RNA sequence: GUGGGAGAGGGUGGUGGAAUUCCCGGAGUAGCGGUGAAAUGCGCAGAUACCGGGAGGAACGCCGAUGGCGAAGGCAGCCACCUGGUCCACCCGUGACGCUGAGGCGCGAAAGCGUGGGGAGCAAACCGGAUUAGAUACCCGGGUAGUCCACGCCCUAAACGAUGCGCGCUAGGUCUCUGGGUCUCCUGGGGGCCGAAGCUAACGCGUUAAGCGCGCCGCCUGGGGAGUACGGCCGCAAGGC
């Protein structure tokens, strides 16, 4: 049910369309480089749809990873 | 037993040593419902245990039964269309049952003339770690743990 | 004869076989094992017990090179992956970390008919 | 008209990473693979597994959904350019300029055809291995056309909501996409579920009507024969109407 924390509530005022701000978009990625679902980010449809493309832009720029490796399995 | 759990029968204690295991061995020796003949055979075998071994026959009997008890066995299981020999542990009651049954069966395989000599010699050899019953235990613990690859079919 | 004393451990676990490759921190292998290296020949290689045997055999082969601490890397969803994990975990070798690096594509190539109804 | 909005709507060019295959090198040893179990197969010319580098083609993981867009087929990495549709607010302009639509014209998944190119993965036919009483199959190892691109054909479908288009009227509740606003909520458009009246043979439909009406087009008239024959038109052919 993802009752741990919502990423939006765990954050303040920020730009969703900024593809250069890494230290905020890192919080929206999972342990792997994958994009978190709606239940984890706590965003809306429009917010999530914008976050997706901005994260992809940051990935292509080389700031965010495409995929990572799981640890402690 | 499908509906219930099939509780175990409690046996009367032995009329001499007061051990229910002795009575169970009497019953495994019993044939055609002859309790007196089976008790005669077993008590004469106990008389043979002494004057051949200085130890009391109760200790020899219990130690032999402990030496015959198998730790793991192997049951067949139908998986994926084939039939596999799956190894798994053994409940203590089945350990006792198999031990006594193997003792009796291996005793009747001996070349000794009369029954009491057979039971006595089998008990002694099983106590000191040899005989047909210990061979049966080793064969079962070989079959099991010889198919260790199927241990995940435990169920 | 290299005396590595520290390296990596790749576990390729599939439904048909589990195979362990013990390498150095640069990735170059030292020894290895699998279900076929052990007496198992057919389907018995895709067994957790066979995976344990392969892991322990590779570990003992690595002991000859005097290796103590390892870094485990898991690839592939197959029976006996966690069994090889637990085998290497207490085998004289110190396990420093376990990492799952199963290669997942981004829907690049068309799978075989056996793996279809997906992309 | 003015001001705004969302979108995998379309076309062109460029570009990103994961993975598969192949090649080069390093390291490394006796099998890998595959199945219900196997064998063909590949491996001492050094495979599999591992690391690094390189080439090429194809599809875009998470986001992603019961979501969005389009008239339908259908559309999913990212960026840019060109471009279509559509929705809302203001009540500004024209002043019935509207609806439908036989023909015509255009679009039209996949497969297929022509010319040229490309060809990594997959894979009709086919070559084998198994299974079986047999196995021209399911299972396994290979593999050509093809899948891909350009241009030109082909016009089919469970082309499906099995429900033609437009407008008006007729209880609501709930979920959701997207605007606007006095932003508990109201209002408008779109996607779902439950249900008033009513309809239906029933299942079910029920402001996204299959209800109540109106306009226009398409089509049906027992089953087989048969979407066959003949004829015509279209097509390079397969074949289609
Ligand atoms: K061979
Ligand atoms: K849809
Ligand atoms: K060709
Ligand atoms: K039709
Ligand atoms: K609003
Ligand atoms: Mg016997
Ligand atoms: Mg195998
Ligand atoms: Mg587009
Ligand atoms: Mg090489
Ligand atoms: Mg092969
Ligand atoms: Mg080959
Ligand atoms: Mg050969
Ligand atoms: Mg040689
Ligand atoms: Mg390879
Ligand atoms: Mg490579
Ligand atoms: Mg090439
Ligand atoms: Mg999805
Ligand atoms: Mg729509
Ligand atoms: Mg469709
Ligand atoms: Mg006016
Ligand atoms: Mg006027
Ligand atoms: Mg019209
Ligand atoms: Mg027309
Ligand atoms: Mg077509
Ligand atoms: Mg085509
Ligand atoms: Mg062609
Ligand atoms: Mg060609
Ligand atoms: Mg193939
Ligand atoms: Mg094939
Ligand atoms: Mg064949
Ligand atoms: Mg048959
Ligand atoms: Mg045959
Ligand atoms: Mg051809
Ligand atoms: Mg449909
Ligand atoms: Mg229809
Ligand atoms: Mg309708
Ligand atoms: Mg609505
Ligand atoms: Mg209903
Ligand atoms: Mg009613
Ligand atoms: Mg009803
Ligand atoms: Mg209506
Ligand atoms: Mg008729
Ligand atoms: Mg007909
Ligand atoms: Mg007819
Ligand atoms: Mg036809
Ligand atoms: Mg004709
Ligand atoms: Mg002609
Ligand atoms: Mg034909
Ligand atoms: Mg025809």
């Amino acid at each position: 049910p993802s009752r741990k924390a919502k990423v939006k509530a765990t954050l303040g005022e920020f730009d969703l369309r900024d593809y250069r701000n890494v230290e905020v978009l890192k919080r929206f990625l999972s342990e792997t480089g994958k994009i978190l679902p709606r239940r984890r980010t706590g965003l809306s449809a429009k917010e999530q749809r914008i976050l997706a493309k901005t994260i992809k832009r940051a990935r292509i720029l080389g700031l965010l990873p495409f995929t990572e490796k799981l640890v402690r399995k | 037993a499908r509906r219930r759990r099939a509780e175990v029968r409690q046996l009367q204690p032995d009329l001499v040593y007061g051990d229910v295991l002795v009575t169970a061995f009497i019953n495994k020796i019993m044939r055609d419902g002859k309790k007196n003949l089976a008790a005669r055979i077993f008590y004469d075998a106990c008389k043979i245990i002494q004057e051949k071994t200085g130890q009391e026959p109760l200790k020899v009997f219990k130690q032999a039964v402990e030496n015959v008890k198998p730790r793991m066995e192997v049951r067949s299981r139908r998986v994926g269309g084939a039939n596999y020999q799956v190894p798994m542990e053994v409940s203590p009651r089945r350990q006792q049952s198999l031990a006594l049954r193997w003792l009796v069966q291996a005793a009747n395989q001996r070349p000794e003339r009369r029954a009491a000599v057979r039971i006595a010699h089998e008990l002694m050899d099983a106590a000191e770690g040899k005989g047909g019953a210990v061979k049966k235990k080793e064969d079962v613990e070989r079959m099991a743990e010889a198919n260790r690859a199927y241990a995940h079919y435990r169920w | 004869k290299r005396q590595v004393a520290s390296g990596r451990a790749y576990i390729h676990a599939s439904y048909n076989n589990t195979i362990v490759t013990i390498t150095d921190p640069d990735g170059n292998p030292i020894t290895w094992s699998s279900g076929g290296v052990i007496g198992y020949k057919g389907s018995r290689k895709g067994t957790p017990y066979a995976a344990q045997l392969a892991a322990l055999d590779a570990a003992k082969k690595a002991m000859a090179y005097g290796m103590q601490s390892v870094d485990v890397i898991v690839r592939g969803t197959g029976a006996g992956r966690e069994q090889a994990i637990r085998a290497l975990q207490a085998s004289g070798l110190q396990v420093k970390s376990i990492v799952d690096d199963t290669p997942v594509p981004h829907n690049g190539c068309r799978p075989k008919k056996k793996f279809r109804k997906a992309s």
